Parts: C-alpha cells; sequence; structure tokens
C-alpha cells in the first residue's frame, strides 16, 4: 500500500484493511521496524 | 380624501419607528455580541401588580431581571444557554443549547452517500421500509392531505451482514434529511440515569435538526425479554428502555424524525415496544439466497475491473448461508488477492475468519 | 379611488405598531435588573441581613413600598445592583426533575374518540370521580374511598386510552407507571420507589396511576404464579398499605391495567384491595363498527360508508388493530400514489391485517 502500485484497479479499490503482527515476546514489532526503515519518511511511533 | 395625509403620517411613522427599533436593536445586539452568563432559567411567572426570570451567571451570581425585558417565554422555557446581558444582566436572544458532552456529536454523520443501488436481495422489505419511512419525509404533505399520521417504529430484525446499516443510511440520504446513528451495545452505563440523559439529547438533537432518523441499533441489547433471573433481572436498563419508550411520543405531531431499530431477534423483546404509534413495522431481514447473494458481491465488486466475464454461478454454489457482509468480504478478499482472479478467488474469504 | 386603500393601510399601521409598541417595551426597559439574594437575618426594622447566593451578605434597607411582614427572615429576595438595597422578593421553588410526571390532564377528546363500551367508560367514571372530586365527604362519614379498579382485554380496547379519557371529568393528571419499572430490584425495599412516585402523586396532588402491565403477559408465557414467585404480590400489597395516604387528603387513585385478570393474586380483591374491576374484552359488532367510524373520522376520501362488511370480515379485532386498519388503508392508497380512499383499500387493508394476525397466532 506504501508503494500504491496495485491496491487502486487490479485489486479492491483498497488495500487490506489492517494487519495484526502479534506473538510471544520476541520478533514481534522488529518485522514494523524494518517495514518502517524499507518505506518512505512516514514512519512510525512505538505508542504503549 | 383623509387618505393623503393618513398615509403621509402612516410612511413616516413606520420608517422612523423602524429606524427607532434597529437602533434599539443595535445597541442591544452588540450586548448580544457580547452575551457571558449562561441562564439556568428558575422560571418564575410574576404577573405585574407578566412574567420574570431568575438566571444563575457563570461568575457564580444571580440576576432577577423583570419580566423578561427582551425576549418572550414562549420561546424561552425554564432551561440553559440563552443570551443574558453582560452588562445589562438581562435576556438578550436565544442559541443553541449543550447536547449532552457525548451526544453533541456521539457518532452524527452530518450527510450519508450511500446509495439504495448498491444494496439489493431483500427488494421488497426495503420498498416497503421506503414506504414507511422516506415517503413520510419526501411526501409528507400527502400523507398530511390524507389524514393519515405515518408510522414512525420501524425494527428491522435478522441476522448480521443483512444490510440494515446501509439501508438505512441510503434511506436517510434519500430523505436528504438528518440522520442520527445510536450505538445500542454502549448505551450500557454506570451512571445512574446516564443512559436516559443520552436518550433525551438524542432526541434533542433529532427534533432541532430536520425530520431525522433515528438508528438505534441493538434494539435486544437495549430491551430484554423480562426474563429474570438471579444472575440478572435488566433493572437499570429498564430505565433506559422506558425513556425510549417515553420519547417515541415526542414527535407524533407534525411526525417527523423516524425511529430505526436494528437487532437480529425479535423475539427478545418484551410486547411494550411493539405498539402501533411505538415500534410496528417489524421487517424480516433473512440471508440471501444464491441469487441474491451472488448480486450483491457482483455490486460490490462492480468497481473492480480485472477478471472478466465471471458469472459468479460457481460463488453462488459456495455461498452457502453467507451474509451480504461476508459477500462483501469475500469479493474483497479477491480484491486482496488478485494482484484465483476467475471463479476461484472467492472461497478463503469465509475460511480466513474461523 | 385611493381612499378605499386606507382599510389596507390601516391594517398596515396596525401591523407595524404591535411591533412598535414592542421595542417601546424594550428600548424603555433597558435596564440591569436586580441581584437575587436571601434574608440571612432582619436585624431591625430598618437595616436587614441580606446575603447574595453566592458569598456576600449586606446590611441593606428595604423597599419603601414593601414592609417587614413582606420581606420576613429566610425568603428570597431582590437587592439593587450599586446601592445594594432591597427591591423586591420572590417566592422560589425547587424541583426533583427525575422521573417525575410524563403525562399530564391535557388531553383530547378522548371522551369521544374512544366509542367503544361507552356504558363502560361511565361505570368506570361512576366509581372512580366522586371519591377523587370530593373525597372530604368520606372522612365525614367515616367511610374508605375506593382505591382503583381492574381492566381486562390485554389487546383489546385501549385501557390507557380509557386512563386518558375517564380523566376529562376528572382533570387529573395520569401516569403511566409499569410494574417493573416500579419494583426494580428483587427486594421488599422496592417500596422506596413507590414511595417516590406516590410523592410526585402527592406534589401534582390530582393523579391518577394508571399501571402498565402488573400480570405479566396474562394470556401466556409465565404469570404471577410461575417465574418471579411472590415478588409482584408483595410489591403490590407495599401500594396496598399505601392506601392510609391520606385518601381524604389525596387525591390520587391507582388503576390497574393488567392483560388478564386469571392470576391476580386474589387476595388482593377483598374489600380494602383493589375492590372493583370493569369487564373489557375484544370489542363486540355495534363497538368494533363505532370505533372504525371513529378511526375513519380524520380521514375525509370518497370510500362509503360500509362499515358493517369491513366488521364482517375484521371481527374480533381490538381498537389498536383496527386503528393500524385505517392507517394501512392510508399507506395502500399513498403507496399507490392516489388521493382517494375506497372501500377496496379498507378490503385490502383489513385483509393485509387479518392474515398477519393470522401468520403471528
Ligand atoms: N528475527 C530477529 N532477528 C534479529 N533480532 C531479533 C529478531 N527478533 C527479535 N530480535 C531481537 O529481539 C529484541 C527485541 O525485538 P523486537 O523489537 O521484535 O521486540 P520487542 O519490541 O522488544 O517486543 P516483543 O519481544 O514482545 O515482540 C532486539 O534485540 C532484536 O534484535
Ligand atoms: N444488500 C447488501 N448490499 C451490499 N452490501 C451489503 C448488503 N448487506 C450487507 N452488506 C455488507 O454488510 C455490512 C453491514 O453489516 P451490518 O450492518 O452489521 O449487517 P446487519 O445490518 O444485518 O447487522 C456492510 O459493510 C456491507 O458491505
Ligand atoms: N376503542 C378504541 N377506540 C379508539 N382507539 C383505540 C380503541 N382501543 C384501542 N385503541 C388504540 O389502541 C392504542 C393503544 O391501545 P392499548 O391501551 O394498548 O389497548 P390494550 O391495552 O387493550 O392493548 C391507542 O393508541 C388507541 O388509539
Amino acid at each position: 500500500p506504501l508503494l500504491h502500485p496495485e491496491r487502486f484497479v487490479n485489486l479492491g479499490i483498497e488495500p487490506p484493511k489492517g494487519v495484526l503482527l502479534f506473538g510471544p515476546p520476541g520478533t514481534g514489532k522488529t518485522l514494523c521496524a524494518r517495514a518502517v526503515a524499507n518505506r518512505t519518511d512516514a514512519c512510525f511511533i512505538r505508542v504503549i | 380624501k383623509i387618505m393623503k395625509s393618513e398615509v403621509l403620517r402612516v410612511t413616516h411613522e413606520l420608517q422612523a419607528m423602524k429606524d427607532k427599533i434597529k437602533e434599539n436593536s443595535e445597541k442591544i445586539k452588540v450586548n448580544k455580541t457580547l452575551p457571558y452568563l449562561v441562564s439556568n432559567v428558575i422560571e418564575l411567572l410574576d404577573v405585574d401588580p407578566g412574567k420574570c426570570a431568575v438566571i444563575k451567571t457563570s461568575t457564580r451570581q444571580t440576576y432577577f431581571l423583570p419580566v423578561i425585558g427582551l425576549v418572550d417565554a414562549e420561546k424561552l422555557k425554564p432551561g440553559d444557554l440563552v443570551g443574558v446581558n453582560k452588562d445589562s444582566y438581562l435576556i438578550l436572544e436565544t442559541l443553541p443549547t449543550e447536547y449532552d458532552s457525548r451526544v453533541k456529536a456521539m457518532e452524527v454523520d452530518e450527510r450519508p452517500t450511500e446509495q439504495y443501488s448498491d444494496i439489493g436481495g431483500l427488494d421488497k422489505q426495503i420498498q416497503e421500509l421506503v414506504e414507511a419511512i422516506v415517503l413520510p419525509m419526501n411526501h409528507k404533505e400527502k400523507f398530511e392531505n390524507l389524514g393519515i399520521q405515518p408510522p414512525k417504529g420501524v425494527l428491522m430484525y435478522g441476522p448480521p451482514g443483512t444490510g440494515k446499516t446501509l439501508l438505512a443510511r441510503a434511506c436517510a440520504a434519500q430523505t436528504k434529511a438528518t440522520f442520527l446513528k445510536l450505538a445500542g451495545p454502549q448505551l450500557v452505563q454506570m451512571f445512574i440515569g446516564d443512559g436516559a440523559k443520552l436518550v433525551r439529547d438524542a432526541f434533542a438533537l433529532a427534533k432541532e435538526k430536520a425530520p431525522s432518523i433515528i438508528f438505534i441499533d441493538e434494539l435486544d441489547a437495549i430491551g430484554t425479554k423480562r426474563f429474570d433471573s438471579e444472575k440478572a433481572g435488566d433493572r437499570e436498563v429498564q430505565r433506559t428502555m422506558l425513556e425510549l419508550l417515553n420519547q417515541l411520543d415526542g414527535f407524533q405531531p407534525n411526525t417527523q424524525v423516524k425511529v430505526i431499530a436494528a437487532t437480529n431477534r425479535v423475539d427478545i423483546l418484551d410486547p411494550a415496544l411493539l405498539r402501533s404509534g411505538r415500534l410496528d413495522r417489524k421487517i424480516e431481514f433473512p440471508m440471501p439466497n444464491e441469487e441474491a447473494r451472488a448480486r450483491i458481491m457482483q455490486i460490490h465488486s462492480r468497481k473492480m475491473n480485472v477478471s472478466p466475464d465471471v458469472n459468479y454461478e460457481e460463488l453462488a454454489r459456495c455461498t452457502d448461508d453467507f451474509n451480504g457482509a461476508q459477500c462483501k468480504a469475500v469479493c474483497v478478499e479477491a480484491g486482496m488477492i488478485a494482484l484465483e482472479l476467475t471463479h476461484e478467488d472467492y472461497m478463503e474469504g469465509i475460511l480466513e475468519v474461523q | 379611488i385611493d381612499g378605499r386603500l386606507k382599510e389596507l393601510r390601516e391594517q398596515l399601521k396596525e401591523l407595524t405598531k404591535q411591533y412598535e409598541k414592542s421595542e417601546n417595551d424594550l428600548k424603555a426597559l433597558q435596564s440591569v435588573g436586580q441581584i437575587v439574594g436571601e434574608v440571612l437575618k432582619q436585624l431591625t426594622e430598618e437595616k436587614f441581613i441580606v446575603k447574595a447566593t453566592n458569598g456576600p451578605r449586606y446590611v441593606v434597607g428595604c423597599r419603601r413600598q414593601l414592609d417587614k411582614s413582606k420581606l420576613k427572615p429566610g425568603t428570597r429576595v431582590a437587592l439593587d445592583m450599586t446601592t445594594l438595597t432591597i427591591m423586591r422578593y420572590l417566592p422560589r421553588e425547587v424541583d426533583p426533575l427525575v422521573y417525575n410526571m410524563s403525562h399530564e390532564d391535557p388531553g383530547n377528546v378522548s371522551y369521544s374518540e374512544i366509542g367503544g363500551l361507552s356504558e363502560q367508560i361511565r361505570e368506570l367514571r361512576e366509581v372512580i370521580e366522586l371519591p377523587l372530586t370530593n373525597p372530604e365527604l368520606f372522612q365525614r362519614v367515616g367511610i374508605i374511598p375506593p382505591k382503583g379498579c381492574l381492566l381486562y382485554g390485554p389487546p383489546g380496547t385501549g385501557k390507557t386510552l380509557l386512563a386518558r379519557a375517564v380523566a376529562s371529568q376528572l382533570d387529573c393528571n395520569f401516569l403511566k407507571v409499569v410494574s417493573s419499572s416500579i419494583v426494580d430490584k428483587y427486594i421488599g425495599e422496592s417500596a422506596r420507589l413507590i414511595r417516590e412516585m406516590f410523592n410526585y402523586a402527592r406534589d401534582h396532588q390530582p393523579c391518577i396511576i394508571f399501571m402498565d402491565e402488573i400480570d405479566a403477559i396474562g394470556g401466556r408465557r409465565f404469570s404471577e404464579a410461575t417465574s418471579a414467585d411472590r415478588e409482584i404480590q408483595r410489591t403490590l400489597m407495599e401500594l396496598l398499605n399505601q392506601m392510609d395516604g391520606f385518601d381524604t387528603l389525596h387525591r390520587v387513585k391507582m388503576i390497574m391495567a393488567t392483560n388478564r385478570p386469571d392470576t391476580l393474586d386474589p387476595a388482593l380483591l377483598r374489600p380494602g384491595r383493589l375492590d372493583r374491576k370493569i369487564h373489557i374484552d375484544l370489542p363486540n359488532e355495534q363497538a368494533r363498527l363505532d370505533i372504525l367510524k371513529i378511526h375513519a373520522g380524520p380521514i375525509t376520501k370518497h370510500g362509503e360508508i360500509d362499515y358493517e362488511a369491513i366488521v364482517k370480515l375484521s371481527d374480533g379485532f381490538n381498537g389498536a388493530d383496527l386503528r393500524n386498519v385505517c392507517t394501512e388503508a392510508g399507506m395502500f392508497a399513498i403507496r399507490a400514489d392516489h388521493d382517494f380512499v375506497v372501500q377496496e383499500d379498507f378490503m385490502k387493508a383489513v385483509r393485509k391485517v387479518a392474515d398477519s394476525k393470522k401468520l403471528e397466532s
């Protein structure tokens, strides 16, 4: 969705409505940080 | 005759005194452009040996202006939020009141844009409630000249995903009038009389803003079937229930602001909300058949142009006991994977949820 | 002749002169009014202690026209805003503003809008009104006035409509109280709520308490014997012993609009109990045609007065159903966008409601 290459037409209107990246204490939110680095300057805030 | 001198005095007296009206009005209006004190009207009908008023100022004081020196008490009833002179300690002018914090804008959509065409399957039921609700809005004068006051209480009972919410908002859009949505399951507040106050100001807001659509959801949650037990007996929520009942009769004259209640099982309600003037139009909302489900998902995916010539017949065969929401989820699941494609990217949507 | 338009000019001058006198009273006042206080202490004939509602109290003089007998201690008064002297004394009120009276004496020609069983309406009025009008005679001779009356006909002729209409000769405020709403929790301390509603009736002394549903669904489901055991009956016994709530002094009665009189705790029909019960059932053919006529009263269309044929198809239909019948007839005319309602529309409405109730029953 951040690349916005295909969300509009080929796939339905909007990309999947959400993501729940859960899991036991471990890899959780490291992939979120990696996606944040790989994406644009619109970067995450870690709220508790 | 005397008309020449009469009109010569008439026009001058008219224009000069209206100028005096304007002079008066401006001298109070800039004070009306500077009101400061809330108007807690402890109304005392002191007839001159006509009326009077007691105003609780915002600065914690009491001003007993005589005979309500600027405004009529027909429009100024005992309440609050009416302009009070900051210097003359007098009632200036009415102004909109406060809609009970939450009710100020709980979830009020100013105008819904969803159309009647994108929903379907229950077209007979949707046309019935259109005749019972939307027609009393557009052709309200037809009912007025007929002599029959339209009914207000329409109860849409049926399993979730049958499109009660879209239909209600589409009906409100067709009426082009105000739409107010009530989140029923969260109306159960620990505060004493909180739900009573929320329903009171919700009806007040609907009355103040056009012939509205009061769309109260989860009527089963709001009202129990009086199946009292040792665990619970619907003690407090009965207060919220009787308030709603007493507020149903407020708009009987001029027949505006319709009540639309959405639930799944009508039978969980006692035979008290069901009445001619109260909730009367109980409309079934069944799960659509294979044809209706296929048409609904086709309409939802109409804005999707990826896989040409998909008749959705296998989808209709595989859409056993699914809702309009489930059909929408099925088609947007294809609308998430179609980067399958034709007649086979639809099944997994239902399988994902469980 | 321009002089014949004098009348129109006179109307214009009168119309604006009303606005001009209104504005003259609006600007001539231009007053600051008076601050409101309470008489904290009279002190003496000359100086008085008046406390503002929000702090300071002052040693002020009194209005020349007023006297100390009109001022009194602990009474709301008005002080001059600047000179700080008593200007006028005002009465005060307090309001509980919660669960108060909702329906009042103002009412429609219900006496004529009921139609059916007018004799039954007269009988209930005969039982109720006289102790309600002049209860002092009952104390004067030493007889206890009745408490109220019972009503049958679970879905039939409007019991609530009767409770409204009968108060026409009564000039009282009918109150629609629910038995579940009044008992609340399943404890004997439910008498707190009846005390509040009776106090509300004591504040609005000419008041009839119209009960909604005491024998919860008398036709089926759970009766007084089933489900809540004796909880309803004990709470009714609370209103029973309320009968000493100054029946001579208080213009309060209680109408019990049960569905079915089958399970009503026959211990509550003894002398000193609710006592009187008036029989209301589904309207007969005569009452049915009368209520059809009054329902069609507001409807002015071509149609016909063929009410008996409508009665034949719609026999044993309650007054609310027949009101729904007339509304459905209007719905049929308007769904078809016709400004005419003919007996065929009535036939369609009667057939629709008959089929609907037949399927629902
Ligand atoms: N796949 C991984 N590769 C490298 N380091 C990882 C990985 N998963 C977790 N870690 C390490 O775990 C630590 C915290 O990881 P992460 O930020 O994903 O979790 P968190 O925010 O602390 O919470 P939780 O453990 O509950 O998910 C870091 O030191 C990170 O390097
Ligand atoms: N006839 C229909 N046409 C299009 N979408 C529908 C229809 N019925 C249901 N939906 C879908 O269902 C969702 C509404 O669900 P909901 O209002 O909870 O169902 P219900 O009103 O039966 O409780 C919407 O997001 C919509 O996409
Ligand atoms: N005899 C009647 N005449 C006119 N209207 C009636 C009559 N009986 C019932 N109604 C209508 O029924 C509605 C409610 O009646 P209700 O008091 O619920 O009757 P019941 O208690 O027997 O069900 C009222 O709005 C009233 O207009």
